[PDB]
């Protein structure tokens, strides 16, 4: 069955370059034209190019000539881009998508896309601070001051999850991701039992645990 | 040099009701692609060749177009269809805008909470105000930070659920960033929610200490 | 020896935004302030607003609330400037100022500008049509470069030869979205019968390379 | 939030003559910078702190000036400085309107000449007429087309070059755009220009066809 494997997800310093994979299986590589999509986050879907894996042969959409270079290995059945001279607004995540033979049948197989952040922070630890609540009421965490994606939060050892919402993560103006965890509780339970946010972030092997008080 | 422009940008749709959007081009093509992007996953192959529905695609949905003007149908919609849209087709150089078709429930106005700077965090040197909207329908609202009646503006971001499984609402949460010393500035905080559900704006407001 | 580099142009569709970028060199980019300068297309230079690098502290003319954000690279000594919802206003060349310390002593570095033209139009060669030199001392005729997309296009005569009498206009946005310019130039009527003359039309953006001879 | 308003908008200096263009806010200021703008080049740092000149800036240029009356002078004028001069200061947000200083010359009287559409752009259903002013000076002029005596109105486009490097003069092109069908259904194709120079307005002509 065709496979279209790319890495999950990759942090780039601004300026450099980054040469993202696509490896295929279960076809013959060189019978299919590769294309590369770009999504940058919250956006729609942008196409950069298409390769011709037997010889070679790109285009590019106007917008990419000299950001984007495809390349193919088909000793490996591997494609590849290589974007440089990257700054914050390359930050997507970047698609590898077979074209249909013949053409007209569309991109039928698609890889999951490689998470490409282009940013200067180093890995570090998110600060966690209690939303004091203050019928029914909301309280939560704020998640603060990590880098890079993501975090997870749990509310009570994952006992409490009706009524939470963990909202995406906006990025700040110095680089690092701001998240914000709430969950609505009766007001009569405030006071009685406890209120134990769970925060754990991977990339630095940080776990943070932080109590709600009203 | 074929631009692909899509009709509507977003999309409500009842359960059952038919669904209909559409793909321009600025000139004229043989034949239009759809694409499904679900949020979190990779796009599909959804439509191929104008009308051929791709694998697992269900029959009630309906390809159709020629020349300049495509078209995607629903017969009939269902819950499992709330995604976005794309077309494109070789001849153009990118994709179409998209289309968003959400999952159209009855009004829920939002439940709006606020939540001053904690102890621990004023002792750094940053103040983050946090005001919540709760579980609302439609996603179409405004939030007005209010700081000793002081209009604030480019010190606020904002963040905005996806539409959840089991009551299809919005969930919106909006934080004021503040340095310490502005902070205790200031007295009454307050966040200024309007909602096609609310006749009247609902404030949540806190005074330091 | 400070430097502020900015690209020459960008072309980008209605509605959507623009990232302009302005890379700084032979200073501590933490040390200055940065501001940002609209020229409309014969207009005259309007202040956007500036931005601390140090902090990211911003000031804006409040004319650009909204329409314009500005940001900061420290690890690449870069400033960035956002103009989101792009519309015909928008089209001018945008340049970034070095603010002196103090500020009193204005701003001492600009950038090259970027030249951001909203448009819609797709990439395409020019029609290349002759201007020839009527019946009736000295005579003028010309080349009509029309019809094109983007910006520019370089003419020369003779291969480079015809160059005393050259006027090349610069050229005109036509209601369609698309450039138009006339190349003429003076010769004497004695030689309209014995020197040829041909205009030599380059786009680049379209690897269009049209010669073109002119005669009565 | 102030505004700067700057006296005159074009100036026509000869070589070696006294230049002086001021610039006058509407509330008072401490300072005033003045920059300089050649046509296609960025604006450049000239006279910042109402005085002080700018490296490379030659001793011919000074500034002064006090509350709401500040000034540029030129001892002597050079060909080379010839550009527009804007005033600014951190109290405005838009620049001064400007001061395009040019070299003044003798007058010249355009030399005007006419341009039927060619028979290839005929063949794609577009025709365009054109009527160059060449090297003339100054700069005002009144380009007017005239079909079948019957004065155009919005369906031409002009352009003017920079002052000239070598004469000083400028040049002018006017386009009258026409549909082929448009062209074939009119005689005879005119524009008519007056300027200083001339005595009597010239007027250049052709019947379609010929």
């Amino acid at each position: 069955q065709v496979q279209l494997v790319q890495p999950g997800a990759e942090v780039v310093k601004p300026g450099a370059s980054v040469k993202l994979s696509c490896k295929t299986s279960g076809y013959t590589f060189t019978s299919n034209w590769m294309h590369w999509v770009k999504q940058a986050p919250g956006q729609g879907l942008e196409w950069i190019g298409e390769i011709d894996p037997s010889d070679s042969y790109t285009n590019y959409n106007q917008n990419f000539q000299g950001k984007a270079k495809l390349t193919v290995d088909k000793s490996t059945s591997t494609a590849y881009m290589e974007v440089s001279s990257l700054r914050s607004d390359d930050t997507a995540v970047y698609y590898c998508a077979r074209g249909s033979n013949p053409y007209y049948y569309a991109m039928d197989y698609w890889g999951q896309g490689t998470s490409v952040t282009v940013s200067s922070a180093s890995t570090k630890g998110p600060s966690v601070f209690p939303l004091a609540p203050s019928g029914t009421a909301a309280l939560g965490c704020l998640v603060k001051d990590y880098f890079p994606e993501p975090v997870t939060v749990s509310w009570n050892s994952g006992a409490l999850t009706s009524g939470v919402h963990t909202f995406p993560a906006v990025l700040q103006s110095s680089g690092l991701y701001s998240l914000s965890s709430v969950v609505t509780v009766p007001s009569s339970s405030l006071g009685t039992q406890t209120y134990i946010c769970n925060v754990n972030h991977k990339p630095s092997n940080t776990k943070v645990d932080k109590k709600v008080e009203p | 040099e074929i631009v692909l422009t899509q009709s509507p940008a977003i999309m409500s749709a009842s359960p059952g009701e038919r669904v209909t959007m559409t793909c321009s081009a600025s000139s004229g093509v043989n034949y239009m692609h759809w694409y499904q992007q679900k949020p979190g996953t990779s796009p599909r192959r959804w439509i191929y060749d104008t009308s051929k529905l791709a694998s697992g695609v269900p029959a009630r949905f309906s390809g159709s177009g020629s020349g300049t003007d495509y078209s995607l149908t629903i017969s009939s919609m269902e819950p499992e269809d709330a995604a976005t849209y794309y077309c494109h087709q070789r001849g153009s150089y990118t994709f179409g805008g998209g289309t968003k078709l959400e999952i159209k429930r009855t009004v829920a106005a939002p439940s709006v909470f606020i939540f001053p700077p904690s102890d621990e965090q004023l002792k750094s040197g940053t103040a983050s105000v946090v005001c919540l909207l709760n579980n609302f329908y439609p996603r179409e609202a405004k939030v007005q930070w209010k700081v000793d009646n002081a209009l604030q503006s480019g010190n606020s971001q904002e963040s905005v659920t996806e539409q959840d499984s089991k009551d299809s609402t919005y969930s919106l949460s909006s934080t004021l960033t503040l340095s310490k010393a502005d902070y205790e500035k200031h007295k009454v905080y307050a966040c200024e929610v309007t909602h096609q559900g609310l006749s009247s704006p609902v404030t949540k407001s806190f005074n330091r200490g």
